[PDB]
């Protein structure tokens, strides 16, 4: 509807609304007609990129933005590992500093040197593995149940 | 004229009391006495301001330790300056009978478009124009860089009155917009920033009801002041409409794409912006995180951005989580936006709940309600910190983040609701949502807090009952005035069946039936030569007026209507609007006639009162009902069913009625006025439907003029005028309907007027 | 005569499909001297219903949704729009060739609705008393 169409194929864009974007770690807009292209030959690397990609490296994600794609992807992956609530810090005001932080390595993530995040992702993961990492995910999947028990009680 | 009402001395300024004002002044003094809010249901059609502002000026002469201040506000501009008029009037026989020996202080006030003197921006058609060029003249920025390079650009009234104005108290007397503006003229300040900073010190002041009701649009009275202040509002049923239409926010594709430019256009200006100053942009990360980073706020309430809407609890002094950085906090935008087109996206109507839309950002964007509650804080601190001029343009973006804010701070009560087009474009897809809140009294749930006592006086509204349900209130008092005539100069009734035995409705869900559209335009013309100067006909919806007047042009109806009177149809175009109204009011003056038709619903029927010759006759074409947008009626009226336990049947009865009782309400301001009005639908002859019409409105709908043939409504009509049409004169009033001084130094007047009022 | 009955004069459709011209076909930039670049003369005082609320400040401020949108654009509605828009720029036309737009228009439309006939304003006679001198000259 509001996409004028991917640079390698733009015809399903006109063809249907149906059809979903499919995102990569290249940050580069690919569509279903790509997918079957990239399975025969050169599954390896992205058709003008060059980037070297798993096989496919293929995920639905309907956003429009590539950036936010990506950044969706990198914010679950980084959320997954940096479960830090306020209650880890003594004020909101240091719990935003590390919030603020993880934006850096967020936008660092996604735009810089991956060696300090990747040693910083290892660090707290392995340091904080039993209660950031597993006993803070631990409790937000309760929340989610719960939410979605009061939103099924409402229902 | 020296009132005593229950032993307070009323200065009233005129020659004589209408009779209804005693037991409505009596009323309002208990209500005063009890120091609470009260329901008074006045009929329009007296001068229930003046007696309203007279004992509101007696009681705070005569209890400043009770009443501290008194904020009237009414609907429009026209209302405030008849209401400054009518004060006018009471304070110079006030003043006349103390010689000016008290002070009093009373102001009108309105946006900058009524209160800009500068040349620059007063010339400025729109708000957006106006405010965006004003604030452009005159911001924190703006006046940091004047007063250290006056080259700069400037409102030099601003720099004037900040200079002049301030410190500096206003002398008594009653200051009109044009007072205001004459004083601003002859002392160069902004009559808008001098209003505002002389409120403190104005005994009694009049605001649009956006000024009370919108939670983004300025708050100037603190707690302070409201616990020893009267609140006073015109019965415009359109007040819960309001309350809901100042907290809700449509979000439309069209909308996005604006954003998505605007916010592309302030991303690549932060990067120039940033070159060209950052010490500023890390002061505020320092101010946030150092705390409330209210050092700025004077200036800031010196700020044209509207405040956040959330209100006073719904506000938070919390820093606002990771997006103090404007760079991830433009991505947050971004992750909202393309989430909200994602979530747009959708193909059908999906109706959510704060809760779950919110859900649905934590489970993809991953979005948190307390970083996004603090959104439209970010922004607005951010859009200072950026210098940004275009405010006008940067709008859309101001929506968006207000809107976020709004759905992630109101998530319980309020709810969602999804269309992948509009009520306009049910063909073809225009995506919009609603964030449709429900709760009403919701915004007025810090004015019954703050202020001492909120009471509402015309006599549009009924039944009471609903409202106390509806606002979720309870009134110290729930009165209703009888109109008092010696003459009467209404005769409300039911024209419901045709000369052809046609049940004149729209009952068939408005759908096409030529036999009721027939018996409307039969009505209508054989109307237009029975009533004298100008008509005024209400349609129950756009569409159905449209689909109307094409049927009654194409059978011709129409054009022996024109020969009777000239015709003025009404659009959504404001030329067209104003050039119908000015041709109407003076070809309904001139030797011709003209007959307005207009919807029951459009501000035509909030904007103009038929006052004596304009609209001697109101039609009510069908029971007033929205059957559009019925989903979100819907929501609302199962919202209302829920916590309210109110029923859809019941409040939809009500919700017409009192759009009908609207265009009857505007059809009588005056003792020398009188109004025909045809309610041409035999809906309105079930009890229900005319129970729950005003009651000094159905005491002259008897029961003989119910279900009328269109003969009987001519022959009566004939009748009526014939009846009123005869001489009588000032003299002739005061038999009965008026009291002079010597009828109120006659305790007569003390025991006569107890049976005018009415409760429910 | 016979072809008189086409469109505008007799049908009062939108294009010039008029049998005898038609500036008004632009019925937009025949209003143009009257309520965009010109105005009304009582545009204050009364007339003033498009800028009342508080979605004259800012439009999607407002619940706004109701309006004609660039989306889903009929000729149905033309076919209403004309008859209307040929009504109103007929009726306001032709009216204002017998009524040039006076200046006086909003003070007399501000006091007409302010002052009150039952509360004050009264209304007096100023003939003379005839004192006849002499009487008896008649009577004689
Ligand atoms: S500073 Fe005052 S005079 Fe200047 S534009 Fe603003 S409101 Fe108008
Ligand atoms: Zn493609
Ligand atoms: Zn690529």
């Amino acid at each position: 509807m509001d996409d004028q169409g991917c640079p390698r194929c733009k015809t399903t864009k006109y063809r249907n609304p149906s059809l979903k974007l499919m995102v990569n770690v290249c940050g580069h807009t690919l569509c279903e007609s790509c997918v079957d292209l990239l399975f025969v030959r050169g599954a390896g690397n992205c058709p003008e990129c060059g980037t070297p990609l798993r096989k496919s490296n293929f995920r639905v994600q309907l956003f429009e933005d590539p950036t936010v794609d990506k950044e969706v992807e990198i914010r679950k992956k980084v959320l997954k590992i940096y479960n830090k609530r306020e209650e880890d810090f003594p004020s909101l005001r240091e719990y935003n500093d590390f919030l603020e932080e993880v934006e850096e390595i967020v936008f660092n993530l996604t735009n810089n040197v991956d060696l300090d995040n990747t040693k910083k992702k290892m660090e707290i993961y392995q340091k904080e593995n039993k209660d950031v990492i597993q006993k803070n995910k631990l409790k937000l999947t309760r929340e989610q149940e719960e939410l979605e028990e009061a939103l099924e009680v409402e229902r | 004229m020296k009132l005593n009402v229950d032993g307070l001395l009323v200065y009233f300024p005129y020659d004589y009391i209408y009779p209804e004002q005693f037991s409505y002044m009596r009323e309002l003094k208990r209500t005063l006495d009890a120091k609470g809010h009260g329901v008074l249901e006045m009929p329009s059609g007296t001068g229930k301001t003046v007696s309203l502002l007279a004992l509101i000026m007696a009681y705070q002469r005569a209890y400043p330790l009770e009443v501290t201040k008194l904020i009237y506000c009414s609907r429009t501009v026209p209302e405030i300056e008849k209401v400054i008029e009518e004060l006018r009037k009471l304070l110079n026989f006030y003043e006349k009978q103390e010689g000016e020996k008290l002070p009093f202080l009373g102001l009108a006030l309105s946006s900058r478009k009524n209160l800009c003197i500068h040349p620059e921006v007063t010339p400025l058609r729109f708000g957006k124009d106006v405010d965006g060029k004003c604030h452009s003249l005159t911001a924190s920025y703006v006046r940091a860089q004047y007063q250290h390079d006056t080259s700069l650009p400037h409102c030099r009234f601003y720099e004037e009155f900040d200079a002049h104005g301030r410190e500096v108290p206003l002398p008594a007397g009653i200051y009109n917009l044009d007072d205001l503006k004459a004083l601003g003229r002859r002392q160069g300040w902004c009559p808008y920033f001098l209003a505002r900073y002389s409120i403190l010190h104005a005994n009694v002041v009049v605001y649009s009801y956006h000024y009370l009701l919108d939670p983004k649009i300025a708050d100037l009275v603190s707690k302070e002041l409201a616990r020893k202040a009267v609140v006073v509002f015109d019965e415009a049923h359109n007040i819960d409409n309001v309350c809901i239409d100042s907290m809700s926010v449509n979000l439309t594709r069209r909308t996005l794409d604006r954003c998505q430019g605007n916010l592309e256009t302030l991303q690549k200006t932060v990067l120039r912006i940033k070159e060209t100053d950052e010490q500023r942009l890390r002061d505020e990360y320092r101010r946030l995180v150092e705390g409330l980073r209210e050092a700025s706020a004077a200036r800031e309430t010196d700020a044209h951005l509207a405040n956040p809407v959330l209100p006073d609890e719904v506000l938070q002094e919390a820093v606002p989580g990771s997006i103090r950085t404007a760079e991830h906090f433009l991505g947050f935008l971004r992750r909202l936006l393309e989430y909200v087109k994602w979530r747009l996206r959708v193909q059908h109507v999906v109706q959510e709940s704060p809760p779950a839309f919110l859900s649905g950002l934590a489970q993809r964007v991953c979005i948190q309600r307390k970083p996004l509650r603090f959104c439209a804080e970010r922004l607005r601190s951010l859009l200072h910190t950026l210098e940004i001029t275009d405010l006008a343009d940067f709008s859309p973006l101001t929506l968006l983040a207000n809107f976020a804010t709004l759905v992630s701070t109101y998530a319980k009560g309020f709810t969602i609701i999804i269309e992948p087009f509009d009520d306009r474009t049910p063909t073809i897809a225009n995506p919009i949502l609603h964030f449709s809140c429900m709760d009403a009294s919701l915004a007025i749930k810090p004015v019954f807090e703050r202020f001492q006592s909120v009471i509402i006086t015309s006599g549009t509204l009924s039944p009471l009952d609903i409202y106390p349900k509806i606002l979720d209130f309870h009134p110290v008092t729930m009165a209703t005035f009888t109109m008092t005539l010696a003459r009467v100069c209404l005769c409300p009734m039911i024209i419901g069946r045709g000369n052809d035995q046609v049940a004149i409705s729209s009952k068939f869900e408005t759908r096409e039936d030529i036999a009721v559209i027939r018996n409307y335009g039969n009505l209508l013309l054989e109307m237009s030569a029975v009533v004298p100067d100008g008509i005024v006909a209400f349609f129950t919806s756009y569409q159905y007026m449209e689909s109307t007047v094409a049927s009654w042009y194409e059978q011709g109806i129409l054009e022996n209507i024109q020969r009777n009177k000239l015709l003025f149809i009404e659009t959504q175009d404001g030329a067209e609007t104003s050039v119908a109204l000015e041709k109407y009011q003076e070809a309904c003056e001139n030797g011709r006639g003209a007959i307005l038709l207009s919807v029951a619903r459009g501000k035509v029927s909030e904007g103009i009162d038929f006052v004596h010759h304009y609209g001697r006759a109101v039609i009510m074409f069908g029971v007033p009902y929205v059957y559009t947008q019925s989903r979100i009626l819907k929501a609302r009226l199962e919202y209302l069913r829920d916590q309210f336990q109110i029923r859809e049947n019941d409040f939809l009865t009500f919700d017409a009625m009192r759009h009908a009782a609207q265009c009857v309400g505007r059809a009588i301001r005056g003792k020398t006025d009188y109004g025909l009005m045809v309610f041409a639908d035999k809906r309105f002859a079930r009890g229900d439907k005319r129970g729950k019409l005003p009651r000094w409105i159905q005491e002259h709908l008897t029961d003989a003029n119910l279900n009328l043939t269109v003969d009987e409504g001519v022959q009566v009509a004939k009748y009526f005028l014939r009846q009123m049409a005869q001489p009588f004169h000032r003299e002739d009033q005061l038999g009965l309907s008026l009291l002079s001084l010597e009828q109120l130094e006659s305790e007569e007047t003390l025991k006569r007027i107890e049976q005018i009022a009415q409760q429910l | 005569w016979t072809r008189f009955f086409q469109s505008h004069y007799f049908h009062r459709d939108r294009l010039n499909t008029g049998s005898k011209d038609l500036f008004a076909e632009c019925a937009k930039i025949d209003e143009k001297g009257l309520k965009t670049m010109v105005s009304l003369g009582v545009k204050n005082p009364l007339l003033d219903l498009t800028a009342l609320e508080d979605k004259p400040l800012d439009e999607g401020y407002g619940i706004s949704s109701v309006p004609s949108a660039s989306n889903s654009k009929s000729i149905k509605e033309n076919s209403n729009a004309a008859i209307i828009k040929r009504f109103n720029h007929h009726s306001a036309m032709v009216l204002a060739a017998g009524l040039r737009k006076q200046p006086a228009v909003k003070r007399a439309k501000l006091q007409e609705s302010i002052e009150y006939e039952d509360l004050g304003k009264n209304n007096s006679v100023k003939t003379i008393a005839l004192n006849l001198k002499k009487s008896d000259r008649y009577y004689h």
